[PDB]
């Protein structure tokens, strides 16, 4: 386990490449991993990324990228969902009251 | 008799040196090297002392230069309230800085390169001349720990390769996938052996070795990237079953699996069958050599790993070697 | 004219600034010739001093 | 002559100790002791036996306390078939258990203290009088790790901000930052030396140490808690380049990065210039000493890292030293 910042991501047919610091630690990183949420930050903007090595291998390292720290929603209690990457108000919550969304622009199809 | 060794410091002889030592071992990246001086003192007098904390220093073994420092790597001063009050010195190969040194890489992970480019600018931050006569290996990423020693990860990434990375005579780095070739003598018993023990050991073989390790090239995943990269390799020497598996460290490459497979072989093959012999009288490790010994029946081609030369005080010269085919 | 502090203090606004001038006057040493030519000028002879 | 050793157990005098030895290091968390005991047996008839696995050892030299156990930590009972049958016995400082003990901790994580409040913590389950004279340092994280021993932590904090951890002669706990300022005497040679071997070994020196961490501040993150904390700290004794990196295992500050740096080179110092001394007759470690070798040069003060006293049936006593500049 160790901790680097990121400053660039490309894509490629097989995930996302990113170079995240940590001295050179790679111009092409090997792929990251998405579980389902992914985004495209701009290039060098406040965030971090966690590396996990495959085993000891420094060879291999999976990146977990994160939302910037300055822009973390402090949800209400027994509250949850996901949000933009970039805004803490932009966001789609699942409560006990009803299905919530907010932003000032709504589009379908 | 015309001096058969002769040692150099910074370039003013040793002319008391009561006792020598020089190794010079393939299984490792530097030599060695062992000096003792007789050192006076007289009360209520000057006194000059050296006291130098590295220098150059060379061996000539009967005119023939058998080692480089760099020099005067350790000094201490023994003392004895009876016998006698003495120096000893101690001194290993030009690349002694590399074995002690954390690396400064400029970047600390390579893009895509081959071994060679990687070891040329890992070792020259210290002004270290390579000597490479092995054969090049391309591959994807190489990226060396954060402060690794350099003698770690050389030896790391050429374990995987076959090539032994040992030191010269003449001060430089020799990386090799075989034998120099240089034809020796006929070792013959009752001819020049003073002493021999030969062993077989069965506790340090395998008849069947397996590699396995995950993928790593630019885009490979799947099935294709963990469970396709499995490669087996065999003795048939050994007439029993004794496997064993084995991780590798790196980009796997069905290549790559037989070649870190068959240094394994390698390595286990000459620890199982370890001589050991005395030649007496005071060229190079590596050489070829053939051995007469009809009592365990010793009639095959032999290449020597190790090298020592040794002196006394009281004229014991002896010479140890420490074949393995 | 703008800078941030590199070691954050509790209590103490993130930014700083610098007043209204700017850092100067750091300048490297004096090497062998510059200097022995200064040297001689003193000990040379010249009108109005 | 008065007895220039005496040895208590319990409070009852040992009047039999056929031999002994007594250390002190500066190196370590604990003392020791031996002592050697005559034992007899007569057949059919009754004997006592004492076999106490725990109680308390002092060691008086020359009408001086010297030592603190608690004691009879082992308990062997020798025997032969020829020369005799005897026993023996060992000690160790006060916190012996804590260098034998897993912590147990509270809760086992500490929010907002001082290195100085966690110790107290630490020690004062097992009831040992701590002697702090340094410097208390602001810890914002600690978290002792589950089921370390006690031993391992107080090193492993310690040697970040440059505090010694080792034992006073009456059974405390002294945490100090410097040598104890009490002068001794002035071993001059062809006075009191009996013999000596000093060294100056390059394989335990560098010339530029750098180290790396980050930071785990309430709220500090990105740039400011990842690259920003980087510290180098040079020696500029050696004369070569021997470049050295190391990881720090806390929450990085840019004071404390240097802290860890001097540590490292204070011990690397120290172990390059290790010395010998033997004084014949049998006053504490730490202590300033004047030296006197000439036919090597030595005209700088030193400090004791080490002591000894061993005494044998056959007269012969002697002392021992571990000087360092």
């Amino acid at each position: 386990f160790e901790r680097h910042v990121f400053r660039k991501l490309d894509h490629t047919d097989t995930g996302a490449i990113v170079t995240v610091e940590g001295s050179g630690t790679m111009d092409e990183d090997v792929p990251v991993i998405n579980s389902g949420y992914g985004f495209n930050p701009e290039d060098d903007e406040e965030l971090e990324v966690f590396l996990l090595s495959d085993g000891s291998d420094a060879s291999g390292k999976f990146g977990v990228m994160t939302i910037p720290r300055n822009k973390q929603r402090k949800w209400p209690k027994k509250t949850g969902g996901i949000q933009h990457p970039f805004n803490a108000d932009k966001f789609v919550q699942l409560d006990d009251d009803s299905i919530w969304l907010k932003d000032g622009k709504f589009t379908l199809g | 008799m015309i001096k058969p060794m002769r040692i150099f410091i910074g370039g003013e002889e040793l002319e008391t040196y009561t006792s020598a030592r020089l190794q010079r071992t393939k299984k490792q990246l530097t030599g060695s090297l062992t000096v003792e001086i007789f050192l006076n003192y007289v009360p209520s007098k000057p006194v000059i002392v050296n006291a130098v904390r590295g220098k150059e220093i060379l061996v000539y073994v009967m005119g023939e230069l058998a080692f480089t420092g760099e020099g005067g790597s350790d000094v201490t001063v023994n003392f004895a309230k009876g016998q006698g009050y003495s120096v000893t010195l101690t001194a290993r190969g030009r690349t002694k800085y590399l074995v002690d040194s954390s690396h400064s890489h400029p970047t600390g992970s390579f893009k895509d390169t081959s071994d060679r480019k990687v070891i040329e600018a890992l070792v020259k931050e210290h002004k270290v001349v390579l000597d490479w006569q092995g054969t090049e290996v391309k591959e994807p990423k190489i990226t060396l720990r954060d402060g690794n020693r350099i003698f770690n990860e050389i030896f790391e990434r050429c374990n995987q390769n076959c090539h032994f990375a040992y030191e010269t005579r003449d001060g430089k780095l020799l990386v090799t996938d075989g034998t120099t070739g240089v034809v020796g003598e006929d070792i013959v018993l009752g001819q020049n052996i003073l002493d021999f023990s030969a062993e077989q050991s069965e506790d340090r073989a395998n008849s069947e070795i397996t590699v396995k390790g995950h993928r790593v090239a630019k885009d490979v995943w799947g099935k294709n990237a963990i469970v396709q990269p499995v490669q087996s390799v065999a003795d048939s020497w050994v007439g029993a079953n004794i496997p064993l598996t084995i991780q590798h460290y790196g980009d796997a490459t069905n290549e790559s699996l037989q070649r870190r497979a068959k240094f394994e072989a390698d390595r286990r093959a000459a620890e199982s069958k370890s001589v050991n012999v005395t030649v007496f009288h005071v060229w190079d490790i590596g050489n070829i050599h053939y051995v007469e010994i009809p009592p365990e029946g010793i009639f095959d081609v032999m290449e020597c790993v190790s090298l020592t030369y040794s002196v006394d005080a009281k004229s014991t010269l002896e010479t140890q070697l420490e074949l393995a085919p | 004219t703008e800078g941030s502090l590199v070691t954050p203090v509790p209590g103490i606004s993130s930014a700083v600034t610098a007043y209204g001038g700017n850092f100067c006057g750091g300048d490297d040493a004096e090497e062998c010739e510059p200097f022995r030519t200064r040297y001689l000028q003193r000990l040379q002879y010249e009108p109005r001093l």
